[PDB]
DNA sequence: TGCGAAATTCCATGACA
DNA sequence: ATTGTCATGGAATTTCGCA
DNA sequence: TGCGAAATTCCATGACA
DNA sequence: ATTGTCATGGAATTTCGCA
């Protein structure tokens, strides 16, 4: 078998609904399997059309051989199937209720969910503007298993934004009490 | 004047006036018999006025002014007096064209890494497509890899919105642009300082300086035109296709596509190159590091036979930017304060402000 | 196709496919092991489609299209098939630029006599001066002697009014102009036929062809600009001064003013030349006849290293005159009917009309 | 003494009033002394200002050393004197009631007056348009004394409009009777 | 150790402003 | 305080296939 | 049959479209 | 059925003034 490469496989999923931010409610999440590189796209719905609209942006930069997803409605529609067939992208579904990705991908999704919740607090409504910085953080985060960040693996260089202060990622005392206050 | 000319009539020798010719008085004026004919020798005190009257008929240069004068007069070293006046005639100095070419172009080093330097610029206005009129083009200097954004205006605000999307991927050390309103605004400056991005500006009115992106505009427009043949110019929906198409096109001189230069491996697009299928990613990234360093780099071309290079303290003139009808194409003379490189200078524009300026928008002032 | 490729798998020799390489079957396709790697050999019947798909990604030329194909395939003489398709791709043919220069310019003979040929043209619009916006410029081809008329429009009617005044002096054999609306109208044609004047037109969109007068426009504007420095652009009252000033200015290469070339003697203007004071008029006219014939005439410059010259029956393309945004800069290919001279041709514009056209507005169609 | 030259001397005079033609009533007449070359300018009055306006056109082509005229008001005004002084043109007046020019010039003026009257008949009103052709005729007319036309002497070449049919110039029977009819 | 043809490299030309 | 660039397709040069 | 300086000629550069 | 041109000012080359 040939070694794993960037663009071999993109793992996609929806997160949300979230509180409204500049009209957006969801985040489509794309993680390259080999590098762990993440792209995020705000959407108004977890629909096929929001998915296609977002993936059209990404697939103007790079096209994956395989897209992997759960069996969400957005990804199993025949429109989404027609879309992938048109681009020579093979679709791949985890069996229902049994999400399988990979260790590296699993951890990344955990990081994403946790990192979002962290800053989604105190400013539940301003996350749209924060998506850029969230991605830079996620992509310039050192990988314990590999000696390298996703940025390094994707581009083959150091980046001009290393996130040297590997952050807490856990919720402080004021945030737990005001996350229990917002969800009241 | 009357003093110098007197010693001459009595037949004694003055430096400048050849002794082998005969000088006489006639009709109240000192004359001389020269091969071409008999010419009047005016007194030195009359000569500036004469050169001036001859020059002023049509504001002629050296020879054409001389030829008028030589019709009536002779004196020593006439051209020297002609040239003295040309060098002081404001109207000629700011209206005439140059006849010296710029020194040969620089070929700045290719940025060493992707994201070291971005070149940005606007194309448009274009026939309206979905309400959009412009395209922001962002070109990575090392790779050529290019991003395209449709906008409604070439504004700061639309620049910022698109760059926020692009910088999601990576932040660049430097962003180079021309002195367009969108890029020189204080809002855009804050936006860059906020992010550790250094703004680099072209000298004014010198798009060769943004050559990397200007040249990419040509490819963008050329492909858009081809895809739109015999259809209405609905370009909005094709930006994404064109972006992908160009990022995956080979440069014959490099033997690489910009995509390859950025990632060291083709993605799932037609005719993907497969040579590194058996290498590990790490082996691939190591071969890419080697590929990046050994790319062909052009060398500075030969000077043309009549070029000038700037020298500190030289009088030079900046080209007028948008000269009105029937107005001079050149500013008043100004002085070279510093030679930044042989193609770029700081001048004191005699107001006097410091301006950094390309020699392509300069002529050397004539007649010293 | 399947026939030709079969004889190959069994190890027998086909012309084109080198015998020293080993050809096998795998994954349902004929393959070959080449230095660069293992490539698929498509059947001849698949090859046009492949070249086409590769070319169509970004409508790339020879090498950049080849490099895509060579990623997956090998077959004999691939570039030959690539070039076959480029030569048939309408979109590339009418959008790409030329990379061959025009042959070296002609230097037509100077008209032998004053009044043999006039070159006429309009300057403007100019900032309004006394309600006037344009200048008619009429240049005598032999002498350079120039007449100036202010007009409200570049119209036939204003042309006729000024030429009636000028032709009071003398009628010219020929009047040369560009294809401006003022000169191509049937009214202007009648006006010329009425007088025994032959109309000669430049090829379209080629002002080099009216070079004599275009060049004079430069001097006219340049002197007007100088005289108007730091004053409002009230040019109307200066036309007469400029006309006189330029007609009496020396050309350094000729050593004569246009006035001198027309009359063989200066009039009462400053610095009048006096060399023929002792000759009779008739002696003067005889020396002028001799001066007229021996004027310097420039010779055709060297061809550039990569020029083309038109050949009868060649496919060539005319440049689109005023191409819209995102539209091709070239017309569909057309055929050279006649080579009038090495810089001028008649083409069948495949509608098909006969057009007489400068090679500067032509490219030779690529890939034969 | 040096031989006579074109531009040595221009002889000017007014002819008129004439019947109105496109608003014009007079003709300023300029004849170069050496060549016999004629220029004609329509004016609305025999005034200094009409003279200056017309001579400004001519003197944009060529400047005479001397202008000769009778002592008409237009030519003796101090404005006209200032005008000539400005251009280095010396003015020259014939003594009152004794017009003297030269044989060549005298004959030319006769030709002009006669040629005008000839075509001024039958169309007393359309002479404005005819001034160009009148001048070409006058200037491509052979000079008995010299072997040459004014055109030939001025430009040193043959012209493209030779007036080979040296014309009658006298008034026919129909014209005499209709000149006696117009002047009724 | 050399030949004819094919492949590759060279590079002037022009277009982005 | 900064700086030209590079797709294109004939021609020139190099390499390949074969002896 | 020669030298230093002045005069003249050469000619690339750019601007008219 | 038509076609580049020529002012400009440094440099290159020729001529002049003198022995
Ligand atoms: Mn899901
Ligand atoms: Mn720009
Ligand atoms: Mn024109
Ligand atoms: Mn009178
Ligand atoms: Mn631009
Ligand atoms: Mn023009
Ligand atoms: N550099
Ligand atoms: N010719
Ligand atoms: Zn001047
Ligand atoms: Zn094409």
């Amino acid at each position: 078998d040939r070694p794993q490469k960037p663009f071999d496989k993109f793992f996609i999923d929806y997160i949300g609904p979230l509180p409204p931010s500049q009209g957006y409610l969801y985040v489509l999440v794309v993680v390259d399997g080999m590098t762990g590189f993440t792209w995020l796209y705000p959407t108004k719905a977890p629909s096929t059309s929001a998915t296609v609209k977002s993936l059209n942006v990404l697939t103007s930069i790079a096209i994956p051989k395989v897209i992997h997803s759960d069996q969400g409605a957005a990804f199993t529609s025949s429109t989404f199937a027609e879309w992938a067939k048109e681009r020579g992208i093979h679709l791949e579904f985890s069996t229902p209720y049994h999400p399988q990705s990979s260790g590296k991908v699993e951890r990344k999704n955990s990081d994403i969910k946790r990192l979002l919740t962290k800053l989604l607090v105190g400013r539940p409504t301003k996350w749209y503007d924060l998506l850029p910085v969230v991605q830079l953080a996620l992509n310039n985060t050192y990988s314990p298993v590999l000696k390298y960040t996703p940025h390094q693996l994707l581009f083959g260089i150091d980046s001009n934004t290393p996130f040297a202060n590997q952050d807490t990622l856990d919720l402080t005392r004021e945030e737990e009490l005001s996350l229990l206050q917002e969800i009241r | 004047l009357d003093a110098e000319l007197d010693q001459l009539l009595q037949g004694h020798y003055i430096k400048g006036y050849p002794k082998q010719y005969t000088y006489f008085l006639e009709d109240g004026k000192v004359k001389v018999s020269r091969p071409e004919g008999v010419k009047i020798i005016p007194p030195q005190s009359d000569r500036q006025k004469i050169v001036l009257q001859a020059h002023n008929l049509a504001h002629t240069g050296r020879e054409a002014t001389l030829l008028k004068i030589a019709n009536l007069y002779w004196w020593p070293n006439m051209r020297k007096d002609v040239v003295k006046q040309l060098g002081r005639c404001q109207q000629c100095l700011i209206t005439n064209a140059s006849n010296k070419a710029s020194g040969p172009i620089l070929r700045p080093d290719r940025p060493q890494k992707p994201f070291d330097k971005f070149f940005i610029d606007y194309i448009g206005p274009l026939p309206p497509s979905q309400g959009y009129l412009y395209v922001l083009v962002v070109v990575d200097g090392m790779t050529g890899f290019t991003w395209l954004y449709p906008t409604k205006a070439p504004s700061t605000s639309a620049t910022v919105k698109s760059l926020n999307v692009l910088t999601s991927i990576a932040i660049p050390k430097v962003i180079h642009s021309d002195q367009g309103a969108a890029f020189t605004s204080s809002t855009f400056a804050e936006w860059a300082k906020e992010r550790g991005i250094h703004l680099e500006f072209s000298t004014p009115y010198h798009p060769q300086s943004s050559g990397k992106v200007e040249r990419k505009n040509s490819d963008i427009k050329r492909l858009l035109t081809k895809l739109l043949v015999g259809r209405p110019t609905k370009w909005y929906d094709l930006l994404p296709v064109v972006q992908l198409a160009l990022n995956n096109t080979y440069s014959p001189v490099l033997k690489y596509t910009p995509h390859q230069l950025l990632f060291g491996i083709d993605s799932n697009t037609p005719f993907a190159n497969q040579d590194t299928l058996d290498l590990t990613r790490e082996e691939e990234l190591s071969l890419l590091q080697e590929i990046r360093t050994s790319l062909y780099h052009p060398s500075t071309p030969p000077a043309s036979s009549r070029s000038w290079s700037p020298v500190v303290g030289q009088l030079v003139q900046e080209r007028v930017a948008r000269p009105a009808s029937l107005r001079p194409r050149w500013h008043k003379p100004s002085t070279v304060l510093k030679v930044l490189n042989p193609r770029t200078v700081v001048i004191l524009d005699h107001l006097g402000n410091n301006r950094t300026v390309s020699i392509d928008n300069l002529k050397p002032t004539s007649h010293q």
